[PDB]
């Protein structure tokens, strides 16, 4: 169960290039289940119920309250 | 696992 569970945040809008790789939207919330090489993570969007690959250098991990 | 990606991410823009 390699999942970490971390909420992010989308800095700029991304399409998937490949039938395994999900839509971001400049503002649009996400969760990164966890990170994988190519420099793709696997997130899901808000519903909770789709999940695909999302870029990390258009995203901005979230915290309570760290930087 | 299910997702596998085959490309290199793409980069962000300059302005922001």
């Amino acid at each position: 169960m390699a999942i970490v569970n971390q909420r992010a945040v989308a800095l700029y809008d991304f399409e998937p290039e490949n039938d395994n790789e999900l839509r971001l939207a400049e503002g649009d919330i996400v969760f990164i289940s966890y990170k994988h090489g190519q420099g793709w993570l696997v997130a899901e969007n808000e519903s909770g119920s789709k999940t695909g690959l999302v870029p990390e250098e258009f995203v901005s991990y979230i915290q309570p309250e760290l930087e | 696992g299910k997702f596998i990606p085959s490309r290199p991410a793409p980069k962000p823009p300059s302005s922001a």
